[PDB]
């Protein structure tokens, strides 16, 4: 079931985990499946894609980086046999190919890219690692960057401040370490997170999204955009103002280039 | 006439056209990253660490504006079904090397592991990989202080003694030492009292015409070994340099970059007919104690004057030394540039230099009778000598005569091919005190043998900083060539003992710029195709050591992935065709985007056409000719042709422009247009634009003069309007001498044929950079002058801050929006 | 609006446009005949021949293109009913040439320059008046180089002087002896290494203060009385151009790719270091230079005369007692007249004890007398009008005439009497003069003229002071500012101003030395220029009212072009109620109810009056070509133009570029309301150097009114233009950064139109006045701001397009650009 | 021409009569923020964050920080440069001088025809 953590230091965010026996061992707090065969003393640290990538492949238009970055260190020689590793990009037959997937390893050599064997609908398998900084995700399309097509999960907060609810809506791809870093970055004006997911359809990279309130308040910063970046920067936030304690809120994420929208929720003020 | 089948380009506003050019150049800063170059492999020799080598190179890692020295770590083992991409580690810790920018070039000495380079108005050095270990984290580079004032141009470390180095300061050769900080001038010929109009003596510098038409950027060469005079313990250290006097050569004033001051700079510019600068070879020696302090010094000069010992020798193309140090070699060349000959000058041939003519006689007596210069090789041709800097001599430790060398020879068969040539150094015996006139071929050695290592209808890349790599223990020579196809540059290897099969080491379907290890176990290739953008891969020669020729190059690691094309980039299509003389010419075409069958689109014939430039090849054009794709994306067919006169097709091909340049290449461009018109179906012959830069603009004007019925407009950029004003090295090489070839000078000087330009307006746009040092603004001025005098219209555009290539992006953006506007309205 | 009421200009081909321009100038030599000038009357003194005088002038005799010395015979008796037209009697023997000839009346000596060398001849002296042409003698020289700026000695006709290799030389006719007097220039290298010059006018003085000489002969002969030696002085200006910025400008020989260095003083930078100096020598009766001598002031010039920057003008009084000089300050608001008596100049040597020795030797009463001090708030115009009288009775109280615009605002003549009271100075011991040291007090300053009109002083006009009739003849704009008329007044009393020229025309006049006849070169807007000889005739009891009667005619008004309609003069008022004048050329074959496109031609800058009642066909023929193609042509002289008062001209003070264009737009709007053929949607602004600068200001600050802008040779940065012009109006660049940036048009390229084909930049490549840098910096800032432009170069043209081929290209380019894009 | 992710931020500090803002337009390398903040902790603000720059700026970045209305504005072109941990930040220190509710600004390039960031700030919660 659920396995413990030991935080050695919160700054570079390194965890030591005791793994008892063989097992599948899914850990969905960040999304790691550890097919192991013995006692494993494993350490997982925090990596950012800006400092380790070679600075050409962020702005490269056939090198869309996915996933978060992990410095995993474990016991070799079939002790940790497979690493099911969290990507986010979608698994459809058209415009996405399995051979476009690559897994990188950030050695002191540099970046070692190999094809994986199988892709799972949130994960990809890493077969028999030989060790640090290896939890990675890259992709080589032969087609442009604008159509890798994975949809964010939104997260929105209603907060009471000078008796006026400020909302907080962010739309980023599913990276739980990026989610918790945006949470602790927003914790200066602290969040409270209800459980809603806007995973209705597929929306691509460099998509300009309009925020529409169906019943209207003061609408602010309406042309938002879909970007991905490392686990430090300011997001594409939305902070509308409610100014009252009315119960229901109807929000819509709608495209501009094509007439079809992507997302609609109706959210209550049950626990403000 | 019939507008049903004619594509009309959508007329955009000026701000629209700027929006289009910016949308073109969003990824232009990404598609070129100053891809790494000047590679230097050094082994680790540790047997327990993980890295087999360290590759040193120049690069900008895209995280900074500056070009800097970097390195990668080449491992001992990488696995298949993988792809290793190297991190670009720093040796210089995040400072600025500019007041392209950064460190332009650097010098390296292998044994000490010394990296001496030039950066922001000062000299710098660092060290890595000698008896000192290979570091990991970068340190500060040590700056070399000086008491002398001015910039320190072109520094080189002495190979014989790495503690000492040398540089040019104020057009005189200086020498210094890294650890003690001491320096000393060696040539005292340039006093620097006033302008170059009154101080014309230079030393160790490459002049204008040598620098820009013979592609030599230095005029001094260290001796690689240290002789011992043996007074008590003194270590002699020689340098060959070329003294050059520029007194009797014409001075031209060209505007300085600082336009506010309204000052010019004088330039010793030898135009055709006028006298080239007066050259000579010279020895600057000095000696050293064991502690590493200079003691004595000495200028030396040949026993005869240089002009008399080597009559009708006009240019020193190249020079250097044999690896043992026993001779200083030099490639000489005649003023028509058809009579190249290599000469070896043994250091005892140079007596000291004094004004005392009796001391001069004294050491003229002192020089032995046996020593002389041996002319080993003499390339003579009826077209012109293309100067190939491929020599490499072999050591001759047994039998101290019988020189064995390698030599590129295009004049022999018509194509640049390597040869192994063994000449015999037989001394005739000369009393060097008596002055005399040498005969025509009295220093010419007879040749023992001249085996040809390569042969065929293809040529070996020799110029433009390409080179050969000679592994002497496996007895192989690695060269680059066009053996598979003229459109591609491939790394080949062959044996120089047994000239058998020539093995290609690079993957076909691409064009490659390669660089070997000094230990010949792995190379780099920076390569690209027309479709694939440039990548830089590290390959590894691997196999049984008993057969080193067939060592299979297996891909080891990758430096950069192909920094890709824009989404508005479709690759152009290469084609070929035959002329009426049945000569195969190659060409490219960019098709109009969203092409519909039936419509005849307007066609921009881009052109250079001149020698030493191959426009069509299987290399990536998007990094440099993005504008051609922008034209295509607006709907223009863009055609690019290499007619007769282009390079990389042999001497007989290049020589079709001989003494009539401007007349036959444009005919080939017209024929290429007519070929593309019948083969494809989207060429509107009524709407044809011709366009190009300096030679291309000269041809664009020849197109509008001698073929006005086909070319509707002509965008001539920086044109050569009078060949009488262009300098010696280029113009005389192809167009013989002015006073000999007056018929071809007048026939091919476009500014004298303005009467044949169209009386209709809006057909000719002249572009020119005001500060151009190569094809001076006088050329455009004299053209517009003769347009005024003939009463013919023109449009004109100036780039007041741009010299030859439009370097700064706002000026390039204006150039492009002007090109799009001119085509929209008047094509 | 209405496309049926907008005239469409006929689209001609380029060769068609050339055919039109050629058809305009297929009679060009008949238009610009270079009508005569430099007239010199000489009396016959026989009372028995038919002709009373001989009138000398320049011309071509229609046998060659070269200008040459000629003469006419003015008869003493003329008959009524005779349009008397005289042939041009030709002086020399047809050899290959002469301009700016020098003349000495007593011997009748004609010394001139002709293309390589100096020549001379003599007529009307003690010899007979020639009829057949004779060969003028060549002066053989030992000097290497051209011999510039020659002048005859007034005191002794045998001696003359010239500049050679930027040094003052002096010679003699009979012996052939030449001899150098200045030794500051060696010619060892170029002007960068040899910066000291002597006796020549430097750049900024030559081209903005309109003086082309730097040496002035003394008109009298002095006698030191050694044995019999006759001294002959020359005042000259030494100039040290070391601290002044040097600029390289391309030479005419484009093939050589060489430049010429030019000592070009930018504003803020240093002007040449000036000084006044006496170069003396002596002669025997045989005509041999016994000795020469450089002479210098008792003090340094900069110390005796603080805060002086320019020698505007200089010369000598007629008796020879004082050498006068107009000094001028760097802001150009503090002109002062000064007398330098020759004893103020001690000898010059390196020996500081000889220097003290003659500093002791110089008297105490001798000093420089600052007679007059013009101070103003706007700027001083250099008026070269200074006629001093002989003070041969009562040896003090100098009486002179002086034009003074700064007092009342209009240039008017005055009689001023100063008194030279000696203070007494020990010239060996140095001192610093204060603010009011050498200024003499004035007895009186009667104003001989007054009103809302000016007396012409600049542009080589002058006054003529008849001493026996006690009259002064001057030129003025008293009738109207559009017409130059010859007036006469008495200087002893402010009498009535009598006009001598016919009204309805504008006149360039020149009086006889015997004051009985004048020449007038006159014209109107309709008539071509004529040259008539008038004769003052009447009783001597009232010489002021002596009636000018037409005596003879030299040239009749030439052939009008067959497609020449005269332009219409108009005036109007602004919102500030100042009267501005303007011209208009109407479109040929006008159809009422049609709005034609309008080319606002402009200069707009100071010192130039476009709109006047004078002939425009000689060098505004292009404006007629535009009109004949159908363009309305409007021309306005707004505030800041010449000859309308100092307060009028001074509206551009420190804000030049801003008020003129407002006057031009208002002039357009007036012509649009008054007439009915001005299409406001199609307006072109066009002009040369100031006109192009304004054309660019028009397209920048009023883009909605001006459709296109043909800016020829524009001044784009005022920081780069020279001192004399720019500093005069734009005071100091350190003190006027707001107006330097506001009027530097190249710093406002962001306001130029983003849409193309609205701006055509024309420039002569070799331009000495407004250099190619200005166009280059404009094109630079256009490139940097991403703005389109068209551009045309004239590689062989300096400032004015002089070659007919180049002018024909310029005009066909102008017609094409307007045809297509207006 | 690297396209680096910008750092826009509108710090405000309500002083006793004249509320002083602090517009940070800065490149980031994850050490300068805390050091510049503890430099400005003498006048300790809060951080009212706003619309982050979705579009991306380049090298030699001279931009215009143009408010839609008039404010206290010297040094109105802003510049983006890198600097080590000893120099002050290239940033604007405006004072909006009163208690107006809203303020609106934009960031505009020089040779382009497009803006890059359209920011809004409300003074309804002054620290």
């Amino acid at each position: 079931g659920n396995v413990d953590v030991e935080l050695i230091d919160k700054s570079t965010n390194r965890y030591s985990v005791w793994f008892p026996t063989a097992g599948w061992y899914l850990w969905s707090a960040t999304g790691l499946g550890f097919l192991v065969r013995d006692e494993v003393t494993v350490t997982i640290a925090f990596g950012s894609w800006s400092q380790h990538l070679a600075l050409d492949l962020q702005h490269h238009e056939q090198w869309l980086v996915g996933g978060p970055l992990f410095d995993v260190t474990a016991e070799p020689e079939e002790a940790v046999a497979e690493i099911h590793l969290p990507h986010f990009i979608s698994l459809q037959a058209g415009e996405v190919d399995v051979s476009w997937f690559l897994v990188a390893h950030f050695k002191n050599e540099g970046m070692v890219l190999e094809h994986p064997a199988r892709v799972e609908p949130f994960y990809a398998v890493l077969e028999s690692p030989s060790r640090i900084a290896s939890g990675t995700r890259l992709s080589i399309p032969i087609t442009s960057n604008t159509l890798i097509y994975y949809h964010p999960h939104p997260e929105d907060i209603k907060f009471h401040l000078y008796l006026v609810p400020s909302d907080a809506l962010l739309t980023k791809a599913i990276d739980d370490e990026e989610d918790r870093f945006h949470g602790v970055r927003l914790q200066t004006s602290p969040p409270m997170e209800p459980l809603n997911f806007g995973s209705s359809y597929i929306v691509s990279n460099s998509a300009n999204l309009k925020v529409m309130p169906k019943e209207l308040k003061l609408s602010y910063r309406s042309p938002g955009e879909i970007q991905h970046f490392s686990k430090f920067y300011a997001g594409q936030m939305k902070e509308p103002i409610q100014l009252e304690i009315t119960e229901k809120r109807h929000g819509t994420l709608v495209w501009d280039t094509e007439v079809k929208p992507v997302d609609l929720q109706l959210v209550a003020a049950s626990a403000p | 006439d019939d507008p049903a089948a004619r594509f009309q380009v959508q007329k955009h506003s000026w701000d629209g056209l700027r929006s289009i050019i910016h949308g073109s150049r969003k990824y232009s800063g990404l598609i070129v990253n100053k891809a790494p170059h000047d590679f230097q492999f050094v082994q680790k020799t540790d047997e327990s660490g993980p890295h087999s080598h360290r590759l040193y190179y120049l690069g900008m890692p895209y995280g900074s504006r500056e070009n800097s020295l970097l390195y990668s770590e080449i491992p001992k083992k990488v696995r298949k079904e993988a792809l290793l991409l190297l991190s670009w580690k720093q040796m210089l810790d995040h400072f600025q090397a500019t007041p392209v920018f950064g460190i332009t070039s650097y010098d390296f000495h292998s044994e000490s592991g010394l990296f001496l380079f030039q950066a922001s108005n000062s000299l710098f050095h660092c060290r890595d990989g000698g008896k000192n270990g290979f570091m990991v984290s970068p340190m500060k580079p040590l700056e070399i202080k000086t008491q002398c004032s001015g910039p320190r141009m072109d520094p080189k470390i002495c190979p014989a003694d790495p503690a000492f180095f040398s540089f040019i300061n104020n057009s005189d050769l200086w020498v210094a030492n890294i650890e003690t900080g001491e320096e000393r001038r060696l040539t005292f010929c340039h006093q620097g009292l006033s302008n170059v109009l009154d101080d014309p003596k230079s030393a160790g510098v490459a002049t204008f015409v040598i620098q820009e038409e013979f592609d030599r950027f230095t005029g001094y060469w260290w001796c690689p070994t240290a002789s011992w005079e043996g007074s008590e313990g003194l270590k002699t250290l020689r340098i060959l340099y070329e003294e050059v006097d520029e007194s009797e050569v014409e001075v031209i004033h060209v505007p300085s970059p600082a336009l506010e001051e309204r000052k010019t700079d004088s330039y010793r510019y030898p135009r055709t007919g006028s006298k080239n600068p007066k050259i000579a070879l010279k020895l600057a020696e000095f000696q050293t104690d064991s502690q590493g302090k200079i003691v004595s010094t000495q200028e030396k000069e040949l026993v005869q004057p240089f002009s008399s010992l080597f009559p009708k020798v006009e240019y020193i193309a190249r020079a250097g030394w044999t690896r043992d140090g026993k001779y200083a070699w030099a490639m000489f060349l005649d003023r028509p540039q058809q009579w190249l000959q290599l000469v070896l000058l043994p250091p005892a041939l140079f007596i000291p230099s004094t004004e005392n003519e009796e001391q001069r006689l004294a050491s003229a007596r002192a020089v032995p009778r046996n020593v002389q210069p041996y002319v080993v090789y003499e390339e003579v041709t009826n077209v012109w000598i293309n100067v190939h800097d491929i020599f490499y001599p072999f050591p001759q430790s047994e039998g101290e005569d019988e020189l064995c060398f390698l030599r590129a020879n295009e004049c022999k068969t018509g194509f640049c091919h390597l040869y192994k040539v063994t000449a015999v150094l037989k001394s005739q015996g000369y009393d060097w005190s008596e002055p005399f006139s040498p005969g025509e071929d009295e220093f010419k050695c007879p040749i023992k043998e001249e085996i040809a290592l390569t042969s065929g209808e293809w040529e070996v890349l020799a110029r433009h900083g390409s080179k050969i790599w000679v592994n002497e223990e496996t007895k192989l020579v690695y060269f680059q060539g066009t053996k598979d196809t003229p459109l591609e540059h491939h790394l080949y290897v062959v044996s120089y003992e047994a000239a058998g099969e020539i093995v290609r080491l690079t993957t076909p379907g691409f064009s490659h710029s390669c660089s070997m290890s000094q230990n010949f176990d792995m190379f780099v290739s920076h390569y690209s195709s027309v479709s694939t953008p440039p990548c830089v891969h590290v390959y590894k020669l691997s196999g049984p050591d008993d057969d080193p020729l067939h060592k299979q190059p297996r891909f080891w690691a990758s430096m950069m992935e192909a920094a890709s094309c824009p989404p508005d980039y479709v690759p152009p299509e290469i084609f070929h065709f035959h002329t009426r003389s049945d000569v195969r010419l190659y060409g490219m075409i960019y098709k109009p985007h969203a092409l519909q069958p039936g419509k005849k689109h307007p066609t921009v014939l881009f052109v250079y056409g001149g020698p030493q430039v191959q426009l069509v090849n299987n290399s990536f054009k998007g990094i440099k000719y993005l504008r051609l794709n922008t034209l295509a994306s607006l709907g223009y067919a863009v055609v690019v042709i290499d007619g007769r006169g282009s390079c990389q097709r042999g001497l007989r091909f290049e020589g079709a422009l001989k003494n009539q340049m401007g007349q036959v290449e444009i005919e080939d461009q017209v024929e290429g247009l007519q070929f593309v018109a019948e083969k494809y179906g989207f060429i509107d012959l009524s709407r044809v634009a011709i366009h190009g830069w300096s030679y291309g603009g000269f041809l664009s004007l020849m197109g509008l003069i001698h073929k006005p019925q086909v070319f509707k407009v002509a965008i001539a950029g920086a044109p050569v309007t009078v060949w009488m004003a262009y300098d010696t090295g280029y113009t005389e090489r192809y167009m013989d001498v002015p006073e000999n070839n007056q018929h071809g000078y007048e026939a091919g000087s476009v500014a004298l044929h303005v009467e044949k330009l169209p009386n209709e307006p809006n057909r000719l746009l002249i572009l020119h950079g005001f500060l151009d040092e190569n094809v001076h603004f006088f050329h455009t001025n004299f053209l517009v002058s003769q347009l005024i005098r003939a009463g013919k219209p023109y449009q004109l555009q100036i780039y007041p801050n741009e010299r030859h290539s439009i370097r700064c992006p706002e000026s390039g953006e204006h150039y492009e929006v002007t090109l799009l506007h001119f085509l929209q309205e008047y094509l």
